[PDB]
């Protein structure tokens, strides 16, 4: 029982990694490609399914697509990794009743 | 439960000599309750003096009301005054 | 151009109303809302900023004019010149059916 | 790291100061350097006694020091006390100088630091206080008692600085302290509840 | 029976050390149908470490602090089965790919289409199918019925603007009217 | 200008939510906060949900001529006490509460009181004066209890 | 001045919400 | 051609449901408003150096954290 392996902990680091160290070998886009189309078909029987949830086999395989292009945004550092942002965030803002006493 | 009360009030000696800077109605209104007071718009809803994880008696004056409003640098400001013109 | 007599008091709503969300045919000028002088009832959440000007030319629909129309619809279920002058009145009848539609 | 934190101030206070003109008003040396709560009294008695603040800039007065932008804080003290006392209340540019006061000391407050009660006898002995305190200026309004109807008025946009005393143009007016309301907000409902199908 | 959520209901209640779940093989091993390795990031980790720092004061009258336990070793483990895996991640890059911009813009814009559930475009009668639409519109409804009413937003042009203390920008319902247009053409729709 | 008109009496002045309160719910994020008036710190002290909050009035370099207070106070809390630390009780200092026209005794130098509050706005008009020196201070509270 | 019954401001909700700002149309002499 | 837009800021996420923002949500990864906005700033700034805007964020979130937030 550690401190800091245990503190640092997502559920992107539960599974390690176990299949990208042998495809970064190779080319790391095309298992970017081929598991969005699994993602996809698998949210085309989520809605074909009258369910709502994702399912367990697919975020997890979430997790895998983002690392993939995490690294080479970290290590390759790709030329444009490209800024397309809305430059707005929903925030809360302060309530208050008003201060003239009710009427009956 | 009713919605149209007046809750606007004028009284009718015209005092307008001395009121230059409060609510005219262009007289003065004189509201049925005081006034709010608000600090602070937006809050910032991180900041782990609001947040209060569950990990690890304790004072901290922190300077003025301005920590919890969202505020942008002036670097970014001088950045987007260059973007201005 | 219409006028937008601010609620809760007598002034006038220069070019901008805080349109109430739940009593839905107020108004209120910037100062009867900072001070919170629309009655203890309401949360200050159900006020969106409405503006009081001429809008550009035609066909381009911003979303004050895309609320105004769904506001009416959900008040008046029919009779498109009560939901034409509540979009602003600078619409014409033959335009909201033709946007909403 | 200092050097731009010079110029992105400079930046800023020329390009919000079009409608009031604060930065090019006529302002001496006024050499106190004094405490900030002394900054009138000291040119009060400047006054009784007897360079600019956008030239204060270009005179290179500002070093990249905490003096050198407490020169900053002082110099622009001294001159919203001069517009403030040198306008009415009620004009637009009293209000133009209260605006550009409290915008260029919220500025000037951050980025220089990223460079007896038996209610309390009960509650500190069951809870642990993590605390937090801060100051707030609160503003007045007038109180009237009419005929049963305890009337109130709005907020008098008097500021801060301006050490005026208290006239009235009515003796029957009562003042009142409005304590501004400041905590964690209670839970807006949701958006079902505001645009409800009617 | 919840066991993973019956702990947040401990803890948001204040009161984990009064009852503590009353752990047993009655009643520790029938919510659970060895605690079922929680799924979040932290917020069903962070419990865990508060719940044994609760059942420290007792630390025999509960036995399932032992399932706990082992589950902490497994969370070390898989943490460092990682970092070891990333540190051989980070090896196994090859120092020329140049990754091609117009299929990562194609798999920014598909990842982020993806995340929040909508359909994505490839470019690379009935009431059966009538109920699975409709059961997509309403819940639409319930996740929009669901958003606070003090929703405001925070461009990055107010700096030019040089708001006061209070100065009430005017862009402060930008999301807030795009959420009710949303939510009641959802209700006209018939 | 009032503030040489400053309060000889009136020493401290407590609004503490009374500990029936509390005793009946609770059986904690303190946040102190003081205001730019020279005074009347208000401190509270809620929890993830009560807050007790409490206003104090330290009333020594508070004026005369302003003797009026506005602030408002929640659903929940309709009930308040005070503790008027007075300056001493050389002699028999009366200390009159009317809540709008309703005075309020005592519980039984520091005088404890019992104010029930109703929704909207309330006088809470408390005074302290001494019988030979001939001096009265006044002090009113327009608390607007929320609905 | 306790003896001062001031004037209520009346709103009349349907001037707040819609009011605009004949013989300008001329089909009317 | 007329297409019904796409809200994707405030769609909340499906898969995690914890990277959303703290208005949609009911060394440090906690990300707070003013690190999410000085992200942005000097991403407006910098343009994706991850290492000047890694400082302006304020030192507590890793270069890979930012990367980790920008996707
Ligand atoms: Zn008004």
């Amino acid at each position: 029982i550690k401190l800091q392996n245990l503190y640092n902990w997502t559920p992107s680091n539960y599974i390690g990694d176990d299949e990208i160290e042998n495809f970064r070998n190779g080319t790391p886009d095309k298992l970017v490609s081929d598991s969005l189309l699994k993602l996809k078909r698998l949210r085309k029987e989520r809605i074909l399914n009258k369910v709502l949830k994702p399912t367990t086999e697919e975020r997890e395989l979430y997790f895998k697509v983002k690392r993939i292009l995490k690294e080479v945004i970290l290590a390759k550092k790709v030329s444009k990794v490209p800024i397309n942002n809305v430059r707005a965030f929903p925030v809360l803002q302060t309530n208050y009743n008003g201060s003239i006493p009710v009427v009956r | 439960i009713m919605i149209d009360a007046a809750s606007s009030f004028v009284l009718p000696i015209s005092i307008t000599k001395n009121v230059d800077v409060l609510q005219r109605t262009d007289e003065i209104l004189w509201f049925r309750g005081p006034s709010v007071i608000v600090n602070e718009r937006i809050i910032n809803s991180g900041d782990p003096h609001l947040s209060l994880p569950l990990n690890r008696n304790e004072k901290e004056s922190l300077p003025g009301p301005f920590v919890l409003g969202l505020r942008p640098s002036a670097k970014f400001t001088a950045h987007r005054l260059s973007m201005l013109r | 151009h219409k006028v937008y007599i601010c609620h809760t008091c007598g002034n006038e709503s220069i070019n901008v109303r805080y349109h109430n969300l739940r009593a839905r045919d107020t108004n209120l000028c910037s100062r009867c809302f900072q001070e919170g002088h629309f009655g203890a009832n309401f949360q200050s959440s159900d006020f969106i900023r409405l503006e009081n000007n001429g809008n550009s030319v035609k066909k381009n629909w911003s979303d004050q004019e895309m609320l105004l129309l769904l506001e009416g619809i959900e008040m008046y279920e029919d009779q498109w010149e009560k939901i034409a002058d509540h979009v602003g009145g600078h619409k014409r009848v033959e335009d909201c059916i033709e946007k909403f539609l | 790291k200092l050097v731009d934190f010079l110029v992105n101030v400079q930046s800023i206070l020329n390009a919000a100061s079009v409608k009031c003109h604060v930065v090019d008003e006529s302002f001496p040396a006024k050499f106190f350097e004094k405490n900030p709560d002394k900054i009138y009294e000291s040119y009060c008695k400047f006054i009784k006694n007897r360079t600019t603040i956008n030239k204060r800039f270009e005179n290179g007065e500002y070093e990249p020091i905490q003096g050198g932008f407490y020169k900053l804080y002082h110099d622009i003290k001294l001159v919203c006390t001069i517009l403030i006392h040198f306008y009415p209340q009620g004009t637009r540019n009293y209000q133009l100088v209260d605006k550009f006061y409290k915008f260029s000391s919220e500025l000037l407050l951050r980025e220089c630091c990223r460079i007896a009660t038996e209610l309390d006898k009960i509650i500190s002995y069951d809870f642990i206080k993590i605390s937090m305190n801060y100051t707030v200026p609160i503003s007045q309004t007038y109180q009237i008692r009419t005929k049963d109807m305890d009337l109130f008025s709005s907020i008098i946009s008097k500021s801060n600085l301006d050490k005026r005393p208290h006239e009235l143009p009515n003796t029957n007016f009562k003042i009142n302290n409005v304590l501004p309301q400041t905590d964690i907000e209670n839970e807006a409902p949701r958006l079902g509840f505001v645009g409800a199908n009617t | 029976l919840q066991e993973q959520s019956e702990l947040m209901s401990t803890v948001m209640n204040n009161t984990p050390t009064t009852v503590a779940a009353l752990a047993a093989v009655a009643a520790a091993s029938e919510t659970n149908g060895t605690i079922p390795k929680p799924r979040s990031s932290a917020q069903l980790e962070q419990l865990l470490y508060r719940y044994r720092a609760i059942q420290n004061h007792p630390k025999e009258n509960k036995l399932e602090i032992k399932a706990i336990e082992d589950t902490f070793r497994n969370i070390s483990r898989d943490q460092d089965i990682y970092e070891t895996k990333l540190d051989t991640l980070r090896k196994s890059i090859d120092k020329g790919f140049q990754y091609d911009e117009d299929l990562l813009n194609k798999h920014l814009v598909a990842l982020q289409l993806l995340e929040k559930d909508t359909d994505v475009p490839d470019y690379f009668g009935d009431p059966d199918t009538e109920i699975r639409i409709s059961a997509r519109i309403s819940n639409r409804i319930n996740e929009l019925e669901r958003l606070p009413a003090n929703l405001g937003t925070y461009s990055l042009d107010d700096c030019l603007e040089f708001i006061t203390k209070d100065d009430l920008s005017s862009r402060m319902d930008t999301f807030k009217i795009k959420a009710l247009v949303e939510l009641k053409s959802l209700k006209l729709l018939t | 200008l009032g503030n040489g008109y400053n309060r000889s009496l009136l020493t401290e002045d407590y609004l503490l939510n009374p500990n029936n309160f509390k005793k009946l719910i609770a059986k904690s994020m303190q946040k102190e906060m003081q205001s730019l008036s020279e005074q009347h710190t208000m401190e509270y002290k809620p929890y993830k949900n009560q807050n007790w909050v409490e206003y104090i009035f330290n009333g020594n370099e508070l004026s005369q001529n302003e003797n009026a207070f506005s602030f408002m106070l929640q659903p929940m809390q309709t009930f308040l006490t005070l503790q008027s630390h007075l300056t001493s009780s050389l002699k028999d200092t009366e200390t009159l509460l009317t809540i709008n026209k309703e005075p309020v005794k005592s519980r039984t130098i520091t005088e404890i009181f019992d104010i029930r509050l109703s929704e909207g706005l309330n006088h809470l008009m408390f005074r302290c004066e001494d019988k030979i020196s001939h001096e009265t201070e006044f002090m009113n509270f327009w608390i607007n209890v929320l609905p | 001045f306790e003896t001062m019954v001031a004037n209520p401001i009346k709103v009349s909700r349907l001037q707040s919400n819609g009011v605009l700002t004949i013989h300008y149309s001329l089909a009317n002499f | 051609k007329k297409e019904f837009p796409v809200n994707l800021t405030i769609k909340k996420n499906v898969y995690d449901s914890a990277q959303d923002f703290n208005a949609l949500q009911d060394v440090k990864k906690n990300w707070s408003d003013q690190e999410m906005l000085l992200l942005l700033e000097g991403i407006e700034m910098y343009e994706d150096q991850w290492e000047k805007i890694a400082d302006h964020v304020g030192g507590h979130k890793r270069v890979e954290d930012c990367i980790e937030k920008f996707l």
